[PDB]
RNA sequence: CUAAGAAAUUCACGGCGGGCUUGAUGUCCGCGUCUACCUG
C-alpha cells in the first residue's frame, strides 16, 4: 500500500516498523513485524497490492498517507 | 490420486513455560523456594568506533574526529547479587501427545493417510528413540544457552508433578553428560520412557525443571532480549516477566529440540535444531538443502503420497518435525 | 577464491564483575563483612562561569550579568566515612577459554582457516605472553582508575577459588609494580601460569580480586559516573550521577575491563609512552587521537586479512595484538 | 418566523497454527548558594 522506488525485483515484502541490526555487517535495518505483498514484476513503482489496491493509479496517487517508501533496504527485493 | 494438502498446519507438543531466573548460594540448594529474583536494571556505557570502515572514507583527520564524539548508549544488564553465586533457572514443561492428528487439513484422504503412516511409525517402533534424545537436552542443560559456558558445576533437577505433589524426582549433573554424545544411563531411561508415554498418549506429563549453574559472586547472567522499536536512546532491553529476568519460551525449547544428528556432511559438528530445511542461523548456512533429497517436505511427500518409506534414521526426523508444529501448506 | 565472512562475532573472555566499594581503617585483614558501603550522597554546588568565551560576549556588563545570575546545580558525591581512610574495591573475574572459536560465522571454510591459524598460534607459543600482561594489570591496581592516583599503600589481594573455599591466595603491593614496565616477578609468573591455563581451556578460573587503597581520612573517592537524560534545564537539576548497586557506589563492569586489557605497547608512535588499551584502530579517548590508523598498515583489520587469507604472518609483537583483540570480542564482518 | 417543517438501518458469525534477536563498549573534569524575620 505505497508507491516505492524503481526496483522491478519480485513480489516485495514491506513493513513500517524498522529496527537496526549491527551483527552481520552486510545487511542493515532488518524489518520488524513484516507483511507480505505481491506486485508480480509490474512495470512501475506504485504497484504494491496488498489485498485491495492494484489498478487505479489516480487512487494510488491519492493513497499517499503511508507512501514514498525508499526501498533501499536489506535486499533489492525487500522494501521499507 | 492423493495430491498434496493445500493448507496443513500442526499444533505443537512439548510446550515449555517461561523461564525464571533466581539467585542464591550453592549450599542452600535443597531449600531454594524463596530465592530472590535476578532483577533487571539500567546502566550506562560509552562505546567507540569498532566497525570495518570502507576503502574510501579512511581519511586520518576524520577517524579521530568521529571517535572524539563517542556513542553513549544505555544498556540494560542483569547481574547476580554480590553475595550470591549460583543462578537458578526454573521452568515447567508439559507433554501433550497425539503427534499425528493435524490442526487444519483440506483433503480427508490426505489426513487419513497421514494418520495411518504415523500410526505405523508408532506401531513398529516406539517414541523411545525420539525420547532418549529429548531427555538428554533436559539433562545436559542446553536450555541455559549462554549461561552454560564457564560454569563450575551445573546441577539440573527435574520433578514429576502429577498432582500438586511430586511423583518421582531426578537429579543430574550437566557436565558429566556431554554436549555431543547421547549416552545411555539408568536415570535417562526412566525419564525417556516418561516422555515416551507422554508423547504416545498414555497419560499426562508435567515436569518441573530447575537448573542451578555456578557462575560466581557478582557475575553476569544472560536473559533474552526484546525489540527496541522506535533523542532518548536505549539499546539491548532484556525481557522480564514481572521484574524477574527471563528466557523466552521459544529460546528455551529451541534447546529442547536440537536433536538432529541425521543430516549430510555431518563431520562430528554436533546436533542442530530440527527444522524444515533444517537450518541454523549461527552457522550462517542451511543444511538439508532441497537439491538434496534429504529435506523435510520431500521426505513427507515421498512417504504419505508414494509410500517410499525412507530410512529409520529419517523417520526419527520427520516425526520430530511434526512434533514442533508449524505451517506446511502452500501459503 | 576465499574471502572474508560477512558475520563474525566472538564472545568476550576475561569476564569482569561490577566493582563494589567499601570503606574502613587499616588492619584490613578481617574486612569480609563489617565494612559498610560507600553510600552515594547529594550536595549542592554553586558554580561560576569558568569556560572559554568567544570573540563575542567580551563585554564587562554582560559578564557581570552572567555572574550576578549564578549557576546552581545538584551534583552527587561519595566520600568515605570520616573515621576511615581506606577504600576497598572488590570484584570477581572469570576467564572462559577457547579464545579462537567464534559464535557466528557464515563461510565454514573461513571458520576452518581461522581455527587452523589460531591453533598454529597457540601450539607455537602459549598464552604466557598475554597472561603476564593481564597479570600486571591485575597485580598493580590499574583498575582503580582515579582512586589510585595519590595514595599510600594499595594492597591488592587476589584469591583463586575452586569451590566456596579458596584454593590459593596472593597479596601484591601496587606501588612496587609500576605502570609502564612489565617486569617479571616470582608471583606474576605464577599468575600467568593460571591465566594462560584458563585461556587454553585447561580448567576453570575464578579470581576474587580485592584491592585496598589508603587515600586518607574522610577523603573523596570516585566511582563511575553515569549519564543523566535530557531533562528540564532548570536551576536544581542533577548534573552528575554516580553508579550504584543496592546502596553502594560502584564502578562499571566495563570500567574494569578497559583497565585490564591495557596491553598494547606495540603501536608505532612511541614518542610518548604508556600501555594503551587494546582496540581495533587502537585508540584511547582521553588522548583523543587514534593510533594504529589504517593509513599506515599497522591496523587490526588489515592484519587479520593479511594473516588469515594471504598468510603474511606478521611480527610476534604484532601477533599478540590480534589474539588479545579476539579475546576482547566484537563484530568484524564485511 | 431559523436551506424551519419529516423520518426505526436491522438480523448471524471459530482468526489460527509456528518461531534463537544475537556480539562488544571508559562518561569525563571544574564549582561559595548567601542576607534577614515575634507563629497568641
Amino acid at each position: 500500500t505505497m508507491s516505492t522506488a524503481y526496483i522491478i525485483f519480485n513480489s516485495s515484502v514491506a513493513a513500517v516498523v524498522d529496527t537496526e541490526i549491527a551483527n552481520g555487517a552486510n545487511v542493515t535495518f532488518s524489518t520488524v513485524t513484516v507483511k507480505e505483498e505481491i506486485n508480480a514484476n509490474r512495470d512501475f513503482n506504485l504497484v504494491n497490492a496488498q489485498n485491495g489496491k492494484i489498478s487505479r493509479a489516480k487512487r494510488w496517487g491519492n493513497e499517499a498517507s503511508k507512501c514514498e517508501y525508499f526501498g533501499r533496504e536489506i535486499n533489492p527485493t525487500e522494501f521499507f | 490420486i492423493l495430491s498434496t494438502a493445500s493448507v496443513l498446519a500442526f499444533e505443537r507438543k512439548l510446550d515449555p513455560s517461561d523461564a525464571l531466573m533466581s539467585a542464591g548460594a550453592w549450599a542452600q540448594r535443597d531449600a531454594s523456594q524463596e530465592w530472590p529474583a535476578v532483577t533487571v536494571r539500567e546502566k550506562s556505557v560509552r562505546g567507540t568506533i569498532s566497525n570495518r570502515l570502507k576503502t574510501k572514507d579512511r581519511d586520518p583527520a576524520k577517524l579521530d574526529a568521529s571517535i572524539q564524539s563517542p556513542n553513549l548508549q544505555t544498556v540494560d544488564v542483569a547481574n547476580l547479587p554480590s553475595d550470591a553465586d549460583t543462578l537458578k533457572v526454573r521452568f515447567t514443561l508439559r507433554v501433550l501427545g497425539g503427534a499425528g492428528t493435524p490442526s487444519a487439513c483440506n483433503d480427508a484422504a490426505y489426513r487419513d493417510k497421514l494418520l495411518q503412516t504415523v500410526a505405523t511409525y508408532v506401531n513398529d517402533q516406539g517414541f523411545a528413540e525420539l525420547a532418549r534424545r529429548y531427555a538428554h537436552n533436559l539433562a545436559n542443560a542446553r536450555f541455559l544457552w549462554r549461561n552454560r559456558v564457564g560454569a563450575e558445576a551445573v546441577e539440573v533437577r527435574i520433578n514429576h508433578i502429577r498432582q500438586g505433589e511430586v511423583a518421582r524426582a531426578w537429579r543430574f549433573d550437566a557436565l558429566a553428560i556431554g554436549l555431543r554424545d547421547f549416552k545411555a544411563d539408568a536415570e535417562l531411561d526412566a525419564l525417556a520412557e516418561l516422555i515416551a508415554s507422554g508423547l504416545s498418549g498414555s497419560g499426562h506429563v508435567l515436569l518441573e525443571v530447575v537448573a542451578f549453574a555456578r557462575i560466581g559472586d557478582g557475575q553476569e547472567v544472560f536473559p533474552s532480549q526484546e525489540l527496541i522499536l522506535d533523542k532518548g536512546q536505549k539499546s539491548k532491553t532484556l525481557y522480564s516477566v514481572r521484574d524477574a529476568a527471563a528466557i523466552h519460551s521459544q529460546k528455551i525449547g529451541n534447546a529442547l529440540r536440537t536433536i538432529d544428528t541425521w543430516y549430510p556432511d555431518e563431520d562430528g559438528l554436533g546436533p542442530i535444531a530440527v527444522e524444515p530445511y533444517g537450518s541454523v542461523t549461527s552457522q550462517g548456512k542451511a543444511y538439508r538443502q532441497p537439491k538434496q533429497k534429504l529435506d523435510f517436505y520431500t521426505l513427507l511427500d515421498n512417504w504419505v503420497l508414494r509410500d517410499e518409506a525412507p530410512a529409520v534414521e529419517q523417520q526419527h526426523y520427520v516425526i520430530a518435525n511434526l512434533i514442533r508444529g508449524g505451517v506446511f501448506g502452500e501459503a
